[PDB]
This record gives structure tokens, C-alpha cells and sequence, in this order.
């Protein structure tokens, strides 16, 4: 059920994890890294410690 | 080594201002007006608040004041000036 | 801390029983009653500073060194004769000289280097080297020590026998 | 520290940060990752949102919005890191409750 | 002349003194002329003639003041004079070579003539941000403030 | 008597908020300058240098001194910041992306975004929409610029506009007035007008004029980026009291503090590596009383680039064999990249 | 567009308080929204922000309008809110044409942001019957001939008027009455049946109901350019020259558009009546000028044609164009000096051009020309070409020819002028606040000497009030008044070029 709750089915991967996770830190853990921090700091995101 | 000062020197220095008569009247009406015009109740301070206790004194240096009367033909129905 | 809890230490020493840092203190037999905890480095991967010095300076600082690797010995001597270069070159009259009492110099700095560490070595073997002459050479070593008021050991008489009659 | 030869106890990978979470103990997994190992206090403005020290932030040159926070040393140090490359991680403080 | 350098050009230096000398007679002299020349008030169509100095005329009065021990030359002179439209101080007119000795050009000949700036000094350079160099960097917030700003209020003063 | 004060509050943390700094705000964060490119004193003592890096009023690397600002010893300094300058505006890099997007996404001439008041009522109504999330925020960045890029002329100023295109890593151009394939307009002849003095002197330019195209550096899209209309900022989908615009370029950084680069043997890495910077630096601003030509002028500016380049991170690609890399170097992306 | 807000800002704030202004930066910087999501963003009551909305929209700062989904907002206007401080031009500018009953007037019709006819007229003559004594009055018919003449000159018209909504869309009312506006009364003044002079008022039948009036500004623009066009040509080469051109002009005022760059020709057979009797100029004389006037390689005005007499057309945008480049010319050689302006003309009219082709030029020798050129690259004055000489672009095989553009420096220039106006005032507002201590201390003495001024005087208050530390502060007092007077004069002279700039940058755009 997890991989399709989004009306998809999205799988584990880098492409999955960013269209299924929203918070920061774990999408700078995972991979990607300065992309995703860079990016971030564009948006300039709020995150909350959830 | 020591970093330059805040403000470094200059060799040019502003032009000295012009001499003129109706423009200095003009410069007379401009801060005549901006101290004039801020009586117009389009301006706005803040309405009064917060005081101590009730003395008849507030019944006899009472301040006055009636509400505003703009256009009520031609502005959206909330305009209602209350 | 400084004080053991209350009374009269002020010194710290370290001791720790097992694979730790804490702070011995000698009014109590104690340890300050505190320790704290080393930080220390390691695990990844003598200045700079580098003065870019007189071109003709470093021609000569060039030539010391390409001197002292003929006799192939250890580089202390090296580096300490091209300390006494940059200490010689201090002055006007050694700045202004001719560049063959430079010259002379590279190599008289060696020979007193070598004679603090009383390696053996003679004139002429220097000499032979540097267009040097009996006059040039020795006047100049008279003038660079009696400014330099350096003392230096004599030529020991069995100190260059040893390597001289190895050399038959 | 890193091991024997130098005095390091031991190291804790992720692969049993996910046993922990497993059984689903949490006071246990926060004492073992920050308490015991590596504690730390810092401070921060909450006006401004950034860092300071000593009960004072250079930044407003105020005192009134300074506090103080538990936090993992490794973490104080990942947000002195980011702003170097200009990522500014700016904080929102809030009551406890 | 890329190895003489000129009468200019001199020890390989460069004679900032005599080019300078040189500008500045030499629009004394071509105004001297327009104002001369616009005296006659007749009408305007004469001035457009009246106004204007003949290169060899200039350039026969400066060798004939003769300030300059080195000679002066036509050409020499006539980019002296060429700075000026570029200095924003005089006007070109062209004409057939009858004009002068010289006739400098093709089958012509050109002139030169002071002109009047069209506007005086704006206000903006009054203002001290005008000229302040910080401009970008006196902030409000910034530690450069208009309330610490020293040019800022010197300009009070004088 | 005594005024009540509060002793301390049971406070826990709310949210992060990324976004970016200005370079009047890196100046009001910083602490002091640092403008010498040595470190120690040439004595003996091999005492760190007041106006260098390693200045102890930024912080502490050692057991033996508190640093001259918080005034404690090592055990408990936070550290400090001081700040730079460069002579001339540098890309981010981090950021070379967001530069190149945005110059895209704009009319040069008069800086407004190539939008129908129709499409700028749907978009600002999108982001009305509640609950906007980043793969949302990605979905309209998308859509957005695809209504866009297929624009060519401008509805604000009555103009049209090129295309941008990269001119080598680093580097970036666009093609407004080049030959083009719908035939020329006939401001081509204003074009070989202009160059009718550098042809008269310099006949090897006409066989290299009709490729002439928009050579836009670091200073004029940072000019540009100056004057970006409010109104337009947020449909960038930036957030304008996170970052605007003008931050995406750069003209200080900050030198972070020692506890963040302990230097011992006995240097370090991040150390060292800006030296390099504020030495290239110091040359190029020697330079500018050089009277030298320009082409050396415009490589130090490259230079300069390249080397914040590599202070951010060292796997960059493209960069010719005369000047690669030199050795591997740990930037800040290397230190947060892998195991 | 920073600069814009702050000056905006701190203006709405001195004319109309610290509580309505944020209401205005707001709005500016997210255009138009209905109440609801306004007062959302604000964090403040209804009641606030209608009591700030309706004066933005007496003054017209902001509009409204129905949208979609019958929904009203209120459009900002990024030009009106920051207009205001040309408003002493417009005083001057009327006294000028005008007695001081036309500045009476101007200054009423901004003040209030809007007035109808018998409102107006008789507010004027009401305060104008204070400035004389004795029972002396004036009359509503010279009001009225002054209005009538200003209405006919445009420089004052009629508001938008409300639709004919007493007996259309029957039932349920719009939210708004969504005025109209149209041009077939757009001058045309009413008659009042209020009839003879103004009265003195207590200080305790409408026959114009709902017909409002304010002045045309515009009418000044064109007017101020006109004033610069005519003093250029007069600087230039004579006042009769600044005479014809204000011929051709007075009667071209109808015959062109507001900005159109080119006005159809007239004729000098006409132009030879239409100017003064006390010029003698003949016609030949006067054509022989026109000619002159037409060669003039400047060309701001041009032949094109004789039919029925000499045509002659004004070039108005390079008119534009020209002094743009002269006011831009001054500041970099008063900035910088006169040997800047010199580089600078050289690469104005050498549009392409190295280093090593001017220095001979510039004259000025090597370690000082090249830097010198570089260091306005710092400011975008200066731009490059660098023409690549190979698919390679490597930098020693390119050519570094300059180039300039006129747009590029006007638009840069606009955020130094706005940020000193700004440095300017703010200064002149902390210098006040930080001096209101004195200030009032000041006011107060000034009160008391008030007091008993005249009436029940007596000496033991007339030396007494100033002799304590106020004796070498009051030339403090009178130093800040003349710093006062220093940067107010320089708002009067900043903004002409501001003026110019932004008619010869508006000009500019086609708005395809
Ligand atoms: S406040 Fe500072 S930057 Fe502004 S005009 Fe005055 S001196 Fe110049
Ligand atoms: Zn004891
Ligand atoms: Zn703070
Ligand atoms: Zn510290
Ligand atoms: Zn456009």
C-alpha cells in the first residue's frame, strides 16, 4: 500500500524519495545532497522538526 | 595590513546650491504645507486610549470630533465611514 | 578546579587509570577533583611565509646550495650555512661587494659550518671550485668572522688524517 | 576517539539506530546518541533566528532574545558549516510544552 | 613617428605642459573669435561664417605667438584643437581648400568654432550621494548610515 | 530593590528556515575584516598576524588562549566570523543554475517576465492555492517556464529578445543580435554600423562581426538582477523574505571560524585554500594600478572565479589542462559527501 | 525596485501617518486584493483599513474594480503614490502663468484629493476673503473665469462619473458603483446657481452634486518639456529661436500626440503670423532661421517637405535623447572630471573602439588612460564587445571593443538619485527627532512669549524667557533650519533631471 497511497506507484528510489518525502535533512542524508541544500535555500523552505 | 578608513577622502566636492527667489518661497510653502495639510482628517493618528481614571477634568478639556463625510455614491457598500 | 573542592591547590598534572585525561592536583592528592576531557586530532591526510627575497640574493642562496651537495653530507649542513647566508646577507658593505667575495662567501660559510661539526675539509678543495684565490678567499674569511665575532674550532691535526690517508 | 590504538570506546552505526527504532525504544536511543556521547550547549536569538554567545547576540546587539538549547555537538557544528557557502539555517524557537 | 613621438614626446616623456598650454590658448583665441564675430549682431546667417576660425588662421596665430620653442605643425595643431569637440567645448564646419595656404583637405577645407554648453550643472552632483562613494553601502541598517555618513553632514558645514 | 528578571525559559525548536544573506547583511553578521594574505608574524614567535586569517579575535585552535572576542578559553568559544571582498562579482556556482534560469525567465530589455495578465492571474491564483508543496512548487517552476521560453517578443517594453545560451562552464551568453535564421532585421545595419571604426582600424573584425552575440558577465546580470520589479519577484517561486534576487550573486564571504578548520601538524585545508583567494585578490587589485591591457584583466577576474569555484567543492569538469586542478581538496561539499 | 518603496514610504508617512502608510507598501507590493485577505495579511481591523482605504482611493493612490466571480480589489498606482513631490512645480508653475488664484486653487484641488465645482470655488473664495480686510470680497465670476480658462488649457478636469446606475441593472446592486469617465464633457464646466462672493465662516442644494473635478498633471509634463526644449534652443543660439520654436509648439499642442516622437508640419507662412507683434523678424529673415535651425546637425527639428511654405518638424524624442546625454555627460564629469567626458564622447561617437586607438585621441599617456577606463566598467557605464576571433573564445583571440547605452546608464542612474532623495529626508528626520527635545523646549518658550505677547504685556517676561542655556542653542536651532534649507533646496534641485529622465525612458518603450 505505501508504494501507492499517492494515487501512483512510486518506488524506492532518489526519484521516489523526492516525490514522496517533504522535510530537508532527510533528503540532504539520503542523496543528492548539495542539490537538494542549494535548492532548498532557493525556495527558501521553512522545515519543521517533525 | 591596517584596512582603510570608513569613509576614504575626496578629491571632487558637491556643487554649491543655486540662488533663487521663487523657489525659495517654494521652499518656504513646502514646510508650511507638509505641517499644514496634516490637520486634514484624511490623516490619521492614532485614536485615543488608555487613560487613568475617570476626572471631570476629561468632561471640560474633552476633545471633539466628528466623523468624516467622503462620498457614500461613490465607493463599494462597506464605505460606511462608522 | 585549580582549588581542589576547597583548600589550597592551584597546579594541574594529568593521570587517569583507564584510557582517560583528568587533571592530578598535588594539595589534595587529587585531581583537581575535576579532569576534563583532551581534544586531540588525527586520521586525515616548518612555515611558509616564503619571503621572495633579491633575485641576485637567491642566485646566491642557489649557488650555497649546490656547493655543500658536492661533499653529499648530511642537509643540517645545508641549512644551516644558508642560515648564516641570510644572516650574512644583513649588511651594506656585503650587499655592495663584488659578486666573486659573494662568491668566496658560499663557500667560507661552509667551511665554518663544517668545522662546528668538525667534519674534515681543507682549502683547496673548496677552493678549486669556486675561481677562488689564496688572497681573495682568506681576506675575506679574516673580514666575515671578526665582523661576525663567531667562534670556531681549529683544524685538529688527527681529525683530517683519517680521511686523508684513506684516500691512498 | 577513533579505536583501540587511540582510545576511541566504541561506534554505533546506523544499522542499529534502526534496531533501536525497531523495538521503538526513544529514551534510550536519545541517551545513547546525544547524552552519553556527545552533549552539548549553545545558544541563539530568537529575534534574529541565528547563533550566539555568552548570553549574547552580536547580530540585534540585544540580550533580551537570547536562550540556550541542548543540542548534538555534530549538529552546532553542520550549522557553523552551511553558512560558509551562504545557506543560512535560521531558527524559530517556541515553548517547551 | 611611432619612435619620435613628435614635438610632444620629449626625453621619451610626455609634454603634458606644452599640449596643455596649447588647449588652452588655443580656445582662448577660437573664442575670442566667436565673440568677436557674434558682436557684429548683424544676423545670423553672417555668424554662421563670421563665428568660425580657419585652421591655418589658429594655427598662423599660435606658431606667430610662438610659445613653443619646437615648431608647430597643421596638422599637429588641428588634433590639438580635435580634442576639444570631445572636450565639449567648440563645433566643426567643413568648405572648400580655397581657404588658407594649406587647403588641409581633398578639394576643402574645415573650420572651427566655441560653443555654449546647453545645460549648467545639474542638481544631482549638489547632493552628496551624488558624490558620496559609498553610495551603494550607506545603508540605514548598514554601519554607513545618513546618520553617521561624515560627507554626509561636512556638506552641512560648507 | 531589584527589577524581576526571568532566569531562563524550557524553550524547544519549531522549524529550520533556509535562505540566503546579503552582502550588507554578511557585513552587519560579521565580526571584523580580514584583509592580509600572510598569517604569521616572520619572528621567531610565529604569532598569527592581527588583519590575517588565523586572527585569534575570530576564534581559538588552541589549548593555551581564549580568543579576543567571546574571551574564554577553547573548551567553550562558539567561534566567530570575519568577512572578505572581491574586487569584482563572482558566481556561486552552488547557485549557477538559479542564475541561468532566472536570465531565461526574464525580458533583458526592461527586466518584467514575459507573462499575460491572463497567465499572471492564473499563476498568482495557483499560488493562492492552499497547501503548496515543493513537487507543486516544481510542477508550476516547469509549466511556468515553458509558457515562457516559447515567448519571443515582449508585451511590456515592444521588444524581442534571444536565447541564453552557455559559452563554456562557468560562462554564459545569449543570442540577441546575432545573424539570425528568420534573415536579419534591419537593425543589422545599426550592428555593422557600430563597428565601422574597429573595421576602418581593424579590418580582421569584419569576418568575425556577424557572430557577435550578447556578452553578458557576473557585473551586468548583477546589475540587472538590481532592478527586478517587486511585483515579480515572488512568481520565481522564491519566497522574497527568504532571498531576493540580488543574493544570488556574490561579492564578500565570510572566513568561518578556526574551531571549524583547526590548523595543526601545521596547516589545514580550508586554510590554505583561501589564502589562495585573498591572494589572487590582492594581485588583481595591484593590477588595477598596472596599466596593463585587458586580456590579463579579465583572466585574473576569471582566475578569481575559478578559485571560489573550487572553494566550494573540487570535482568540477570542465576546465582546460593548463590550469586543472592540482590535487585533491576537501571543499565544503566534500566534507558533507559520502560515507 | 527598493529605492521606490522607501521614498514612497517615508513620503505617504509625513503626509498621511504611520497607520495608513503600511496599508500603502502593502498594497504596492501585492497590487490588488479584496478587504478580506488584506486585513489577513496586515494583522489589523476591518475598520483600519477602511479608514485608510478610502483616502487612498479619494487621492486615487489605489483604484477598485469588480473582477471575476463578482469579487472587488483595489489596484495600486506606482506612479501617483510617488508624483506627490513634484506638486511645488505645479504651485510654481500656476503663480507663474497665473495670479495667486490659480495656486489657491491647485493647492486646494490636490489637498483634498477631489472637489466639486460650488465646493471649490466657494472654499477659495471663503479663505481668499481672510487675505483682505475692510469688507473687500471677490466675486465667484473671476473664480470662475480662471476655472473656465484653466479647464480650457486642460491643466484642470472633471473625475469619472458614476454610470447611469438609478435605472440600470434593477434588483440587487453591484458591490461598487464603478465609476466611468468620459471625454465629451471632460472640460466642460457646470453652471452653479450659487451666485456671488465668499463668505466668513462661523467655524461651527447642491446644484454640481457628484460633479468632481482634479488638475491634469500631464498638461504640466508636456508643458515642462516644452520649458526645455525652448531654453535649450535659446541657450543655444538665440532667444528668437526659443520665440519660434514656442510658436510652432503653442499651436503644435493640439496637433500630435502627447508622445508621439514627431509633430505633423506646420508651415512658416503660418508660424510668420503666429508669432509676437513685437518681434520685427521678416519673412525671408524668418525663413533663412528656420533653415539655420533645421541644419542644425543636432536636428531636433527638421525640414521635411516646403508645401504651403516651409515645413518644419520638432524631433521631440532625440530632443530626449540629446539632453539625456548631456545630463548623464555632466554627472560622470563633475563625479569623475572633464577628461572622463572626454573618453566618454569619444566612445559616443566611436561606437566601437580599443584602448589602443583613442589614447592618441584622449592624448593622455599609458598608467592612467587604460585604468581610467577601466574603473567605469565598476559603475555599468562602459560595456564591451570582446568579439571571439576562433570557436575557441579564448581571451587571446578576441578583440575588446567598447560600446555604451543611453537606457542602460538612465535606468541604473534612477537608483542613485532615488537612494540620495531618500538619504536626504531621512536625514532631515532623524536630525528632528533627535532634536525634539530642543524642539519642543523651543516651542514652548516661543508659546509663552506668545503669552502676553501684546495683550496684558509687561516687561518682567520679555528678557526673561530666552536668558537660560537657550541663548547659545537657539543658533543651534538655527543651524538645523539651515541645513533644513540646504537639503530642501537640493529636492527642488535634484528632481528636474529625475523629471527628464523618465519622460526620455518612457518615450522609449513601444508597449507591443
Ligand atoms: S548619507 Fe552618506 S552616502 Fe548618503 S549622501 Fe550623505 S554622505 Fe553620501
Ligand atoms: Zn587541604
Ligand atoms: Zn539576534
Ligand atoms: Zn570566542
Ligand atoms: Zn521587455
Amino acid at each position: 500500500d505505501l508504494m501507492t497511497y499517492k494515487g501512483e506507484v512510486l518506488g524506492i528510489t532518489r526519484f521516489g524519495l523526492a516525490k514522496m518525502k517533504e522535510s530537508v535533512l532527510m533528503l540532504a542524508s539520503f542523496e543528492k545532497t548539495a542539490d537538494h541544500l542549494f535548492d532548498a535555500a532557493y525556495f527558501g523552505q521553512k522545515d519543521s522538526v517533525c | 595590513l591596517k584596512p582603510p578608513p570608513l569613509f576614504p577622502d575626496t578629491d571632487y566636492k558637491p556643487v554649491p546650491l543655486k540662488t533663487g527667489e521663487g523657489e525659495e518661497y517654494m521652499l518656504a510653502l513646502k514646510q508650511e504645507l507638509r505641517e499644514t495639510m496634516k490637520r486634514m482628517p484624511y490623516f490619521i493618528e492614532t485614536p485615543e486610549e488608555r487613560q487613568d481614571i475617570e476626572r471631570y477634568s476629561k468632561r471640560y478639556m474633552k476633545v471633539y470630533k466628528e466623523e468624516w463625510i467622503p462620498d457614500w455614491r461613490r465607493l463599494p457598500r462597506e464605505m460606511m465611514p462608522r | 578546579r585549580g582549588r581542589c573542592p576547597d583548600c589550597g591547590s592551584t597546579e594541574l598534572v594529568e593521570d587517569s587509570h583507564y584510557s582517560q585525561s583528568q587533571l592530578v592536583c598535588s594539595d589534595c592528592g587529587c585531581v583537581v577533583t575535576e579532569g576534563v576531557l583532551t581534544t586531540t586530532f588525527s586520521d586525515e591526510g616548518s612555515t611558509g611565509e616564503n619571503e621572495q627575497v633579491s633575485r641576485s640574493q637567491q642566485r646566491g642562496l642557489r649557488r650555497v646550495r649546490d656547493l655543500c651537495r658536492v661533499l653529499q653530507l648530511p642537509p643540517t649542513f645545508e641549512d644551516t650555512a644558508v642560515a648564516y647566508y641570510q644572516q650574512a646577507y644583513r649588511h651594506s658593505g656585503i650587499r655592495a661587494a663584488r659578486l666573486q667575495k659573494k662568491e668566496v662567501l658560499v663557500g667560507c660559510c661552509v667551511l665554518i659550518t663544517c668545522r662546528q661539526h668538525n667534519w674534515p675539509l681543507t682549502m683547496g678543495a673548496i677552493c678549486t671550485l669556486l675561481y677562488a684565490d689564496l688572497d681573495v678567499f682568506s681576506s675575506t674569511y679574516m673580514q666575515i668572522v671578526k665582523l661576525l665575532g663567531l667562534d670556531v674550532p681549529s683544524l685538529c691535526l688527527a681529525e683530517l688524517v683519517k680521511t686523508y690517508c684513506s684516500s691512498f | 576517539t577513533e579505536g583501540r590504538s587511540r582510545d576511541g570506546g566504541l561506534r554505533l552505526g546506523e544499522m542499529e539506530r534502526d534496531c533501536l527504532i525497531g523495538y521503538g525504544a526513544s529514551m534510550l536511543l536519545l541517551e545513547r546518541l546525544m547524552i552519553s556521547s556527545d552533549a552539548f550547549e549553545v545558544d541563539v536569538c530568537g529575534q534574529c533566528g541565528l547563533l550566539g554567545y555568552s548570553g549574547w547576540c552580536h547580530y540585534c546587539k540585544s540580550s533580551c532574545h537570547v536562550s540556550s538549547l541542548r543540542i548534538p555537538y555534530a549538529c552546532k557544528l553542520l550549522f557553523q558549516e552551511l553558512q560558509s557557502m551562504n545557506i543560512i539555517p535560521r531558527l524559530k524557537l517556541s515553548k517547551y510544552n | 613617428r611611432s619612435v619620435t613621438g613628435g614635438a610632444w614626446y620629449s626625453d621619451q616623456d610626455f609634454e603634458s605642459e606644452f599640449v596643455e598650454v596649447l588647449n588652452q590658448q588655443c580656445f582662448k583665441f577660437l573664442q575670442s573669435k566667436a565673440e568677436t564675430a557674434r558682436e557684429s549682431k548683424q544676423n545670423p546667417m553672417i555668424q554662421r561664417n563670421s563665428s568660425f576660425a580657419s585652421s591655418h588662421e589658429v594655427w598662423k596665430y599660435i606658431c606667430e605667438l610662438g610659445i613653443s620653442k619646437v615648431e608647430l605643425s597643421m596638422e599637429d595643431i588641428e588634433t590639438i584643437l580635435n580634442t576639444l569637440i570631445y572636450d565639449g567645448k567648440v563645433e566643426m564646419t567643413i568648405i572648400a581648400a580655397k581657404e588658407g595656404t594649406v587647403g588641409s583637405v581633398d578639394g576643402h577645407m574645415k573650420l572651427y568654432r566655441a560653443v555654449n554648453p546647453i545645460i549648467p550643472p545639474t542638481g544631482l552632483v549638489r547632493a552628496p550621494c551624488g558624490l558620496c562613494p559609498v553610495f551603494d553601502d550607506c545603508h540605514e541598517g548598514g554601519e554607513i548610515s545618513p546618520s553617521n555618513c561624515i560627507y554626509m553632514t561636512e556638506w552641512l558645514e560648507f | 530593590k531589584e527589577q524581576f528578571r526571568e532566569t531562563d525559559v524550557a524553550k524547544k525548536i519549531s522549524h529550520i528556515c533556509f535562505g540566503m544573506k546579503s552582502p550588507e547583511e554578511m557585513r552587519q553578521q560579521a565580526h571584523i575584516q580580514v584583509v592580509s594574505k600572510n598569517l604569521y608574524s616572520q619572528d621567531n614567535q610565529h604569532a598569527p598576524l592581527l588583519y590575517g586569517v588565523l586572527d585569534h579575535r575570530m576564534g581559538t585552535s588552541e589549548k593555551d588562549r581564549p580568543c579576543e572576542t567571546c574571551g574564554k578559553n577553547l573548551a567553550d568559544c562558539l567561534g566567530h566570523y570575519g568577512y572578505i571582498d572581491l574586487e569584482l562579482p563572482c558566481f556561486h556556482v552552488g547557485y549557477f543554475r538559479a542564475v541561468i534560469g532566472i536570465l531565461q525567465m526574464i525580458c533583458k530589455t526592461c527586466c518584467h517576465i514575459m507573462l499575460s495578465q491572463e497567465e499572471k492571474k492564473q499563476f498568482l491564483d495557483y499560488l493562492k492555492r492552499p497547501g503548496l508543496t515543493y513537487l507543486q512548487k516544481r510542477g508550476l517552476k516547469k509549466k511556468i517556464s515553458d509558457k515562457c521560453r516559447k515567448k519571443n517578443i515582449c508585451h511590456h517594453c515592444g521588444a524581442f529578445n534571444g536565447t541564453v545560451k552557455k559559452c563554456g562552464l562557468l560562462k554564459i551568453i545569449h543570442e540577441k543580435y546575432k545573424t539570425n535564421k528568420k534573415v536579419v532585421d534591419p537593425i543589422v545595419s545599426n550592428f555593422l554600423q557600430s563597428f565601422e571604426t574597429a573595421i576602418e582600424h581593424n579590418k580582421e573584425v569584419e569576418p568575425l562581426l556577424g557572430r557577435a552575440q550578447e556578452n553578458l558577465n557576473p557585473l551586468v546580470v548583477l546589475n540587472l538582477f538590481k532592478r527586478i520589479p517587486a511585483e515579480d519577484v515572488p512568481l520565481l517561486l522564491m519566497n522574497p523574505e527568504a532571498g531576493k534576487p540580488s543574493d544570488l550573486i556574490l561579492t564578500r564571504l565570510l572566513v568561518p571560524p578556526l574551531c571549524i578548520r583547526p590548523s595543526v601538524v601545521n596547516e589545514d585545508d580550508l586554510t590554505m585554500k583561501l589564502t589562495e583567494i585573498i591572494f589572487l585578490n590582492d594581485v588583481i587589485k595591484k593590477h588595477r594600478i598596472s596599466g596593463a591591457k585587458t586580456q590579463m584583466i579579465m583572466e585574473d577576474w576569471d582566475f578569481l572565479q575559478l578559485q571560489c569555484a573550487l572553494y566550494i567543492n573540487s570535482e568540477l569538469s570542465g576546465i582546460p589542462l593548463n590550469m586543472a586542478p592540482k590535487k585533491w581538496t576537501r571543499g565544503f561539499v566534500q566534507r558533507l559527501k559520502g560515507k | 525596485t527598493q529605492a521606490e518603496i522607501k521614498l514612497c514610504s517615508l513620503l505617504l508617512q509625513e503626509h498621511f501617518g504611520e497607520i495608513v502608510e503600511k496599508i500603502g507598501v502593502h498594497l504596492i507590493r501585492t497590487g490588488s486584493q479584496p478587504l478580506r485577505v488584506i486585513a489577513h495579511d496586515t494583522g489589523t481591523s476591518l475598520d483600519q483599513v477602511k479608514k485608510a482605504l478610502c483616502v487612498l482611493v479619494q487621492h486615487n493612490l489605489v483604484s477598485y474594480q469588480v473582477h471575476k466571480r463578482g469579487v472587488v480589489e483595489y489596484e495600486a498606482q506606482c506612479s501617483r503614490v510617488l508624483r506627490m513631490l513634484r506638486y511645488p512645480r505645479y504651485i510654481y508653475t500656476t503663480k507663474t502663468l497665473y495670479s495667486d488664484t490659480g495656486e489657491l486653487i491647485v493647492e486646494e484641488l490636490l489637498l483634498n484629493g477631489k472637489l466639486t465645482m460650488s465646493a471649490v470655488v466657494k472654499k477659495v473664495a471663503d479663505r481668499l476673503t481672510e487675505t483682505m480686510e475692510d469688507g473687500k470680497t471677490m466675486d465667484y465670476a473671476e473664480v470662475s473665469n480662471t476655472f473656465v480658462r484653466l479647464a480650457d488649457t486642460h491643466f484642470v478636469q472633471r473625475c469619472p462619473s458614476v454610470p447611469t446606475t438609478e435605472n440600470s441593472d434593477p434588483g440587487p446592486p453591484p458591490p461598487a458603483p464603478t465609476l466611468v469617465i468620459n471625454e465629451k464633457d471632460m472640460y466642460l464646466v457646470p453652471k452653479l446657481s450659487l451666485i456671488g462672493k465668499g463668505k466668513r465662516r462661523r467655524s461651527s442644494p447642491i446644484p454640481d452634486d457628484g460633479i468632481y473635478w482634479q488638475a491634469n498633471l500631464d498638461r504640466f509634463h508636456q508643458h515642462f518639456r516644452d520649458q526645455a526644449i525652448v531654453s535649450a534652443v535659446a541657450n543655444r543660439m538665440d532667444q528668437t529661436s526659443s520665440e519660434i520654436v514656442r510658436t510652432m509648439l503653442r499651436m503644435s499642442e493640439i496637433t500630435t500626440s502627447s508622445s508621439a516622437p514627431f509633430t505633423q508640419p506646420l508651415s512658416s507662412n503660418e508660424i510668420f503670423r503666429s508669432l509676437p507683434v513685437g518681434y520685427n523678424i521678416s519673412k525671408q529673415v524668418l525663413d533663412q532661421y528656420l533653415t539655420l535651425l533645421a541644419d542644425d546637425p543636432l536636428e531636433f527639428v527638421g525640414k521635411s517637405g516646403d508645401s504651403g511654405g516651409g515645413m518644419y518638424v520638432i524631433n521631440l524624442h532625440k530632443a530626449l535623447a540629446s539632453l539625456a546625454t548631456a545630463t548623464l555627460e555632466s554627472v560622470v564629469q563633475e563625479r569623475f572630471g572633464s577628461r572622463c567626458a572626454r573618453i566618454f564622447r569619444l566612445v559616443l561617437q566611436k561606437k566601437h573602439i580599443e584602448q589602443k586607438q583613442v589614447e592618441d585621441f584622449a592624448m593622455i599617456p599609458a598608467k592612467e588612460a587604460k585604468d581610467m577606463l577601466y574603473k567605469m566598467l565598476s559603475e555599468n557605464f562602459m560595456s564591451l564587445q570582446e568579439i571571439p576571433k576562433t570557436p575557441d573564445h579564448a581571451p587571446s583571440r578576441t578583440f575588446y571593443l567598447y560600446t555604451v547605452n543611453i537606457l542602460s546608464a538612465a535606468r541604473m542612474l534612477l537608483h542613485r538619485c532615488y537612494k540620495s532623495i531618500a538619504n536626504l529626508i531621512e536625514r532631515r528626520q532623524f536630525e528632528t527627532k533627535e532634536n525634539k527635545r530642543l524642539l519642543e523646549k523651543s516651542q514652548r518658550v516661543e508659546a509663552i512669549i506668545a503669552s502676553m505677547q501684546a495683550t496684558g504685556a509687561e516687561e518682567a517676561q520679555l528678557q526673561e524667557i530666552e536668558e537660560m542655556i537657550t541663548a547659545p542653542e537657539r543658533q543651534q536651532l538655527e543651524t538645523l533650519k539651515r541645513n533644513v534649507n540646504k537639503l530642501d533646496a537640493s529636492e527642488i534641485q535634484v528632481d528636474e533631471t529625475i523629471f527628464l529622465l523618465e519622460s526620455y525612458i518612457e518615450c522609449t518603450m513601444k508597449r507591443q
